[PDB]
């Protein structure tokens, strides 16, 4: 289900799509997918939108078993790059796509990267072809009103507000990552240990985070911990069947502890109910996630912005 | 054991049946306490129609209803009875048993613990299979199908096979005085997609095994 | 000599806030009236007995007040699941077990007008021998709406039924179909079929209508 917002029903693929201050509203857009759709026009010149009638809980993951989108609460790198968190950058023809997915048919699609996020856009009535490395016409598209399963995020993978590390412990948790797979080579083209002698790159999957540096830290062997700390960006306020809140009044909610809130908002930022004169006013209530997550990994403890389970591209060392 | 009143299934009958429905009691001592049925018509609300004592078979009835029904019990099998000699059209309406809770001499006690009901439908008609009919369009535009003349409930209705959920709204069928069932399916849709989308709606009817897809166009 | 008067027929109010529902008897029934609640396609439940006990497993949030005719039913922050239809009950006098008619609690949003759509029958529909016109409010709130079918501006009485959605799980809104039903021969002897909708979200009546046989 959504975090605010039940799925768009656009009606014309001209819409222009505004920047929203308020974060609430940020999520309402990210709920209807219009995040996606603006990445589209940027970056393909696609026109219109992805996620018609079904909204981001209707799109496609690769693997489809997929843990983290149980919970509409947790970021995609597409929701964060939206929140201003990162970027998801337009694929070049370096960039590899994995095997795996059912590409055919997809408009856009995504995937965390050793050193990043890639994404992968079709123009305007095209889609992907079975192997996803090209768009062919796709008369199914020409709408540009297009549902949800023609957006493809690759992918286990939660994303959250970062407590950045000094480069001293960047460097100390990369080089434990290079003593648990002393066999890659690359990854994603970028060089992991030295080797002469490589493989051709692999499917490999592996978890991950992203602790704010260079590249990402994967691992083998480390420990999570999910903890609900209530922090202002783990509640989003709203009013009943009306949609988000604007940034001003978003923030009298959780500044003065007015406004009317679920029990976990009253116990934090506080809440007062009733009464009325006439008409609702804005409601805040907490997000649906597991919380925020912490990694046990080589002996220290991080706060990562994102964390996840997912495909890249490795080369082996052969000798 | 947690007391229980588990009521048997729907019925659907013609005017002048006989009918009997029965509710069964389990986790308490059936004979000690009142046993009653509740009327509730479609869209109304809760009308007492009589209480039983199953320890000596004692009934009291709601004049509204005293001398229409009859109330019974079976303390061998701890079962209480709601029954008609001749139904009638205006007897459709969802039944409930209660068990009796008194306490003291002051008053006549409340309703403590209800059966699931038991909806009965009363209908001159035989089964029948539904007539598909397009509500043709017509920013957004809506378009639907009118689903008519069918009997008993219920139908199914999808749109596209489906793949159209959200914008739906399926209205809840309206029993007519022919006896037959009619209720309408619409959807909210760009006017843009008026000629270029495929809009059919799929209404499956089990009681008389019939499918019908139905392609809703403009004009 | 015995009613039952619960107020307000519906009560539109808020998730967290405080619920007020209130039951009026004629004549005195001393503390002998219970409260039950029935959810959306289920049986009723008992809530309060007594006046103010509250049954078995109830959750605390509900309360029962009230001694001889006024009766109140408290709810003190609305959860989900209490979006509900409740019945009070007297047991004091005969005949007893007399219900009120029920308060509905519903989510209160602002607002909102409905969309109207009007659909002329169908060729095929006419083939059969009849004609339904129908007649779509679409996602409008407060439920409360008046619809008057026009033939050639006669005002039709008897020949019509409506039907509604339940408050929609996402906006909180309603909609409703209205099917007027003639016979064929009837349909064809008239010519400007017309749907004219009040709702306190318009400014005015809005009428659609079409002419037989043109477009
Ligand atoms: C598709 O292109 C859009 C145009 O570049 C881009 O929108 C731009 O997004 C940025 C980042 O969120 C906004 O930046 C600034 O907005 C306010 C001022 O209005 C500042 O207070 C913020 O701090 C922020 O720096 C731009 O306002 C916005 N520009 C426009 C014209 O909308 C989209 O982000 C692009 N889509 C994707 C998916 O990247
Ligand atoms: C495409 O759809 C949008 C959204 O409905 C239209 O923008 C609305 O236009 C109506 C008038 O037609 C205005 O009253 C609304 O205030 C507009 N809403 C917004 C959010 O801008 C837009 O006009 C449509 N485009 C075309 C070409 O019809």
């Amino acid at each position: 289900g959504p975090i605010i917002c039940a799925g768009p029903i656009h009606s014309n693929k001209s819409a222009d799509i505004p920047h929203l201050l308020g974060y609430s509203e940020k999520i309402c857009q990210i709920d209807r997918l219009i995040h996606v759709s603006s990445w589209l026009r940027n970056h393909s010149q696609f026109q219109g939108y992805v996620g018609q009638r079904g909204g981001r809980s209707q799109v496609s993951y690769y693997p489809a078993e997929n843990s983290y989108s149980r919970w509409s609460g947790l970021l995609s790198p597409c929701d964060a790059d939206w929140l201003g968190m990162l970027v998801v950058k337009k694929a070049k023809g370096s960039d590899m796509i994995v095997p795996g997915p059912s590409y055919k048919g997809k408009v856009f699609f995504e995937r965390p990267t050793f050193d990043g996020y890639v994404g992968w856009g079709c123009g305007s009535g095209k889609s992907r072809t079975e192997s996803g490395e090209l768009c062919s016409s796709d008369s199914g598209t020409s709408s540009g009103l297009l549902p949800s399963d023609r957006v493809l995020w690759i992918g286990d993978v939660a994303c959250q507000p970062m407590t950045p590390i000094p480069e001293e412990t960047f460097l100390e948790l990369k080089s434990f990552s290079q003593s648990e797979f002393p066999d890659i080579c690359k990854i994603d083209g970028i060089v992991f240990n030295q080797c002469e002698g490589e493989s051709l790159p692999q499917p490999f999957d592996v978890a991950w985070m992203d602790v704010g540096h260079s590249h990402k830290i994967i691992m083998r062997e480390h420990k999570t911990k999910w903890v609900q700390e209530s922090s202002s960006k783990d509640f989003v306020c709203y009013k009943e069947g009306t949609g988000p809140c604007s940034e001003s009044e978003e923030k009298t909610c959780k500044t003065s502890g007015s406004c009317r809130g679920d029990m976990q908002f009253c116990k934090v930022a506080g809440c007062e109910h009733g009464e009325e004169a006439s008409e609702a006013k804005c409601r805040c209530s907490l997000v649906h996630k597991p919380g925020e997550v912490v990694v046990s990994y080589g002996g220290m403890r991080v706060r990562p912005k994102c964390y996840g389970f997912s495909r890249m591209m490795a080369t082996l060392e052969v000798n | 054991s947690e007391v229980q009143l588990v009521q048997s299934g729907a019925e659907v009958k013609e005017p002048r049946e006989s009918l009997k429905i029965s509710c069964k009691g389990s986790g308490y001592s059936f004979t000690n306490y009142w046993i009653g049925w509740v009327r509730q018509m479609p869209g109304k609300g809760l009308e007492w129609m009589g209480i039983i004592f199953p320890g000596d078979s004692d009934t009291r009835y709601s004049p509204s209803f005293q001398g229409q029904v009859t109330i019974s019990a079976d303390k061998s099998i701890n079962t209480a009875y709601l029954q008609w000699s001749s139904l009638k059209a205006s007897d459709t309406a969802i039944y409930y048993c209660a068990r009796l809770k008194r306490r003291g001499f002051s008053g006549e006690g409340y309703f403590d613990y209800w059966g699931q009901g038991t909806l009965v439908t009363v209908s001159s008609a035989s089964t029948k299979g539904p007539s598909v009919f397009p509500l043709a369009p017509s920013g957004t535009a809506a378009l639907g199908c009118l689903v008519k003349d069918y009997f008993p409930e219920p139908v199914t209705v999808s749109w596209n096979s489906g793949a159209l959920t959200s914008g739906v709204h399926t209205f809840p069928a309206v029993l007519q005085s022919s006896g037959l069932y009619s209720l309408s399916s619409v959807v909210t849709v760009p006017s843009s997609s008026l000629g270029t989308q495929t809009y059919i709606c799929n209404v499956n009817h089990k009681p008389s095994n019939t499918k019908v897809d139905k392609r809703v166009e403009p004009k | 000599e015995l009613t039952l008067t619960q107020s307000p027929a519906t009560l539109s109010v808020s998730p967290g806030e405080r619920a007020t529902l209130s039951c009026r008897a004629s004549q005195s029934v001393s503390s002998n009236l219970a409260w039950y609640q029935q959810k959306p396609g289920q049986a009723p439940r008992l809530l309060i007995y007594g006046a103010s006990t509250r049954a078995t497993g109830i959750p605390a949030r509900f309360s029962g007040s009230g001694s001889g005719t006024e009766f109140t039913l408290t709810i003190s922050s609305l959860q989900s699941e209490d979006f509900a239809v409740y019945y009070c009950q007297q047991y004091n006098n005969w005949p007893p077990y007399t219900f009120g008619q029920g308060t509905k609690v519903e989510i209160k949003r602002t607002v909102a007008a409905p969309s109207v759509f009007i659909f002329p029958p169908s060729d095929e529909q006419l083939k059969s021998g009849t004609a339904s016109v129908v007649c779509l409010l679409n996602n409008f709130y407060p439920r409360e709406a008046k619809v008057q079918w026009k033939v050639d501006n006669a005002l039709q009485s008897g020949n019509s039924q409506e039907s509604v959605t339940e408050q929609d799980s996402k906006d909180s809104t309603y909609s409703l179909s209205s099917t007027l039903t003639l016979s064929k021969a009837d349909y064809e002897k008239h010519k400007v079929y017309a749907c004219e909708v009040t709702h306190q979200g318009l400014s005015s009546p809005v009428t659609k209508s079409f002419n037989r046989g043109e477009c």
